[PDB]
């Protein structure tokens, strides 16, 4: 019942999966976006006047 | 707590008033259960307080650094112990330290009882006591360290336990705290160390440097508004 | 082959001013003369021009009259003038290619057989060079069978003398922003070069609209290039690009990190003098 | 300055004379009793 | 036909699409190779092979108009991110 509970996946007997890879975070896009203001920001305060 | 949590510390503050917040919240996390941050916001204060003056005061921070530390199963370094102005003061975390690493319970045991009034009198009895019950810490965050994999036959071998059911408990528990990056496999009856992962490739350095460059624009911006030209005064 | 075309800026200045006298005589839509010049082995250099007398039939792409006899009284009243030029093409102030111009470069390329079309367009709705150059060649088809002449665009620029760099800096007191610093190479460029390709890319699909519609036939050597290009566009989601563009990013903020640092501590040195200098001068005040 | 008096120093009640008062480095290994390493050795070689 | 991000062939479908024992598949990419109608390489080792390029072919007025599709969604992230630039560079480029 305890194992019903949680979200084990009660495989063969007394032996169940607790998906400890935690599904290995491996894709990357390149977040550009946020990239480009950072750099057009430092540019900004670069040559304003202070 | 609830009202650190809830009030906010202005950004422009002396060096000493940011020192006092910083020990107190890290005084008051320490006394509850978050230990590294309470880490880092009172190394963070040592690093902002008065070069000169405030031997007390180094000495308190000092003093709870350790113990902070040593209840998280790191070695604080020997350096500071032979420090002038912190060496004699710190004596009972010497002999602390010496204890902590060659865990001898009856060691501990001499030492905590030994000078047991004046931990007592710091203000942080609780939480060296908290530690006399996790000296076994150290050594399996040393054991993860040195090895790859190693068998839990092993492992209560090396820590002086009984049936090696209790290191199993042990070490899982410990891998769920965070303090070790494990998995452990008992099919074959070994707890195996994660690899190394390459921290360039990823993008944390691009993060660290952007907030570090940010710092540096904003000292010059203060910089540069400091200046008064008051000739025509 | 033409490896670079270089104008400079009194022909532009000379054409628009003969745009201007013409259309102050009105009823007209395009002008047409020479192109004075030398060669720098295969690196051309026109640098002078002058006006040939030049009529068209709107309606009809067939009728066309262009005095020669006047080209030929000019080069010889120049060439007493200046010896070292010699005609190197032609140039028309139409927006852009029209019918005639192979007919009309097949009687110029009697005066020089490489001879080489620059259009200046006096009205520029665009970002970018006001001039295009184009040679005429053969071409040859694997379908197209027929081998009329074709013009090849050829790579142009703008280039001038130390006395043209003088005049023209002066003339250019009604608008200046030098700012060489990074308001430069970000204005002048990302923002510039993303809206020309926005506009060229806009041109492609108005054609491949027409197309497509049915307006126009199809081109193959224009869908094959079309083709060519989609195939070209890379893909951003190999690790081993993201691996390697992660990494160049990183050293590029190394570096900027240091600039950064190097300034606050001077920035901060320049206080602490002024603070020196004011407490000293209070001091001897006082 | 801004001196935490607040804070209380060590109190200098005993302060006993330095034991030795070495400076050299101090480092965490030197507490270690180990068994002079040569014994080790002779007694690995006894026990091969 | 296989679209431009996978375009990653695997010798025991041409072997099943142009009738040819998978031994003798080799010769015959290389050959394509080497007249000139597509560029590439040949993973012996996986059994598999990149096709960087195919020849041109001509398209009906079906393809035309995924052209120009995809050229359309090229232009909205040209304008997007000129967009972009131009507001978040605003003080400086006055």
């Amino acid at each position: 019942d305890y194992a019903k509970k949680r979200g084990w996946v009660l495989g063969p007997n007394n032996y169940y999966s607790f998906a400890s890879q935690q599904q290995k975070p491996e894709d990357t896009t390149i977040p550009s976006t946020e990239l480009a203001k950072q750099v057009i920001e430092y540019a900004r305060q670069l040559e304003m006047i202070v | 707590e609830k009202l650190v949590s809830k009030s906010v510390f202005p950004e422009q503050a002396n060096n000493n008033e940011w020192a006092r917040y910083l020990y107190y919240t890290g005084r008051i996390k320490a006394i509850q259960l978050e230990y590294s941050e309470a880490r880092r916001t009172m190394t963070n204060a040592l690093r902002k307080a008065p070069q000169h003056t405030a031997v007390g005061f180094k000495q308190t921070v000092h003093k709870l650094l350790i113990v902070v530390e040593l209840l998280l199963g790191e070695i604080p370094d020997r350096l500071q112990f032979r420090q002038p102005s912190l060496k004699r003061s710190l004596m009972p975390y010497f002999l602390l330290t010496q204890a902590v690493r060659t865990g001898n319970l009856a060691k501990f045991n001499q030492v905590l009882d030994q000078f047991g009034e004046k931990f007592q009198a710091d203000g942080t009895y609780t939480l060296i006591i908290r530690l006399r019950h996790n000296v076994i810490k150290t050594g399996v965050r040393m054991i993860s360290l040195s090895y790859s994999r190693i068998s839990l036959a092993d492992i209560a071998q090396k820590l002086q336990l009984d049936s090696p059911e209790d290191a199993e408990f042990i070490v899982a528990k410990a891998i769920r705290d965070g303090v070790i990056e494990a998995s452990i496999n008992h099919e074959k009856g070994y707890v195996q160390s994660k690899e190394m992962i390459d921290i360039y490739s990823t993008r944390e350095p691009q993060l660290a440097f952007h907030q570090r460059i940010s710092f540096c624009l904003d000292i010059h911006n203060m910089s540069v508004k400091a200046m008064r030209f008051p000739p025509k005064s | 082959a033409v490896q670079k075309v270089v104008v400079h800026p009194l022909v532009l200045l000379s054409v628009v001013d003969h745009f201007n006298r013409i259309g102050k005589v009105g009823n007209q839509k395009r002008v047409v003369g020479v192109l004075l010049g030398s060669w720098q082995k295969k690196v051309l250099d026109v640098s002078n021009s002058f006006a040939v007398p030049f009529d068209e039939d709107d309606k009809d792409d067939s009728v066309w009259f262009l005095d020669h006899d006047y080209l030929e009284n000019m080069y010889g009243m120049f060439k007493k003038v200046n010896a070292r030029e010699r005609i190197v093409g032609w140039y028309h102030t139409g927006p852009k290619l029209h019918k005639n111009d192979i007919a009309i470069n097949e009687l110029m390329k009697r005066y020089c057989p490489n001879s080489v079309l620059v259009i200046i367009d006096v009205k520029p709705k665009d970002l970018g060079l006001p001039t295009e150059a184009y040679i005429s060649v053969e071409e040859v088809h694997d379908d197209g069978t027929p081998t009329s002449k074709t013009f090849e665009h050829v790579t142009s620029e703008i280039g001038a003398e130390e006395a043209e760099e003088v005049g023209v800096e002066h003339l250019l007191r009604d608008i200046k922003d030098t700012t060489v610093g990074t308001l430069s190479q970000r204005i002048t460029n990302q923002v510039h070069g993303l809206k020309g390709l926005n506009s060229k890319l806009l041109d492609i699909r108005s054609y491949l609209e027409k197309v497509a519609t049915g307006k126009l036939p199809i081109n193959h050597q224009i869908i094959y290039q079309l083709q060519d290009v989609f195939n070209l566009l890379p893909d951003v989601s190999l690790q081993e690009f993201v691996k390697a563009f992660y990494l160049k990013t990183n050293d590029q903020m190394v570096v900027v990190y240091l600039a950064s640092l190097i300034r606050s501590v001077v920035a901060l040195h320049n206080l602490i003098n002024n603070k020196i200098a004011n407490r000293d001068a209070e001091k001897k005040e006082g | 300055d801004d001196e935490f008096e607040e804070f209380p120093a060590e109190d200098w009640a005993g302060l006993d004379e330095d034991e030795d008062a070495h400076v050299w480095e101090d480092n965490w290994d030197d507490d270690n009793v180990e068994d002079d390493f040569s014994n080790q050795l002779r007694a690995e070689l006894e026990k091969h | 036909t296989r679209p431009a991000n996978h375009r990653q062939l695997t010798f025991e479908e041409i072997a099943k699409s142009a009738k040819i024992t998978v031994n003798e598949v080799e010769l015959l990419v290389m050959k394509a190779l080497s007249v000139g109608l597509v560029k590439g390489s040949i993973d012996e080792v996986d059994k598999r092979v990149h096709m960087t390029w195919v020849q041109p072919r001509v398209l009906d007025l079906q393809q035309i108009k995924g052209m120009k599709d995809r050229l359309e969604f090229w232009c909205t992230d040209v304008k997007s991110m000129e967009m972009l630039v131009e507001h978040q560079a605003h003080d400086i480029l006055t």
